[PDB]
């Protein structure tokens, strides 16, 4: 498919988006499985069914649920995501 | 399995 770097402000809301998968959870990887409709992440072009590849340059491709949740918690966001 | 909303 393609991959993208989406770029979120940290203005202190909620992201908008919520994750499914990881190496612990047969299609390997973190997923988009929501997006929320009016919320930071669809307003920033992420969509349900991205895979995410690298929170703030921190590879995930391969990182567990619980990893994949404490990078994007860790001044702006930068998602490495892969569709189609 | 889990979905993690942020």
């Amino acid at each position: 498919g393609s991959v993208e770097e989406i770029r979120l402000p940290r203005a202190g809301g909620p992201l908008g988006l919520s994750i499914v998968g990881g190496s612990d959870h047969q299609e390997p990887g973190v997923f988009i499985s929501k997006v929320l409709p009016r919320g930071l992440a669809a307003r920033s072009g992420l969509r349900v069914g991205d895979r995410i590849l690298a929170v703030n340059g921190q590879d995930v491709r391969d990182a567990t649920h619980q990893e994949a949740v404490s990078a994007l918690l860790r001044l702006e966001l930068s998602l490495l995501v892969r569709r189609d | 399995q889990s979905e993690t909303s942020v």
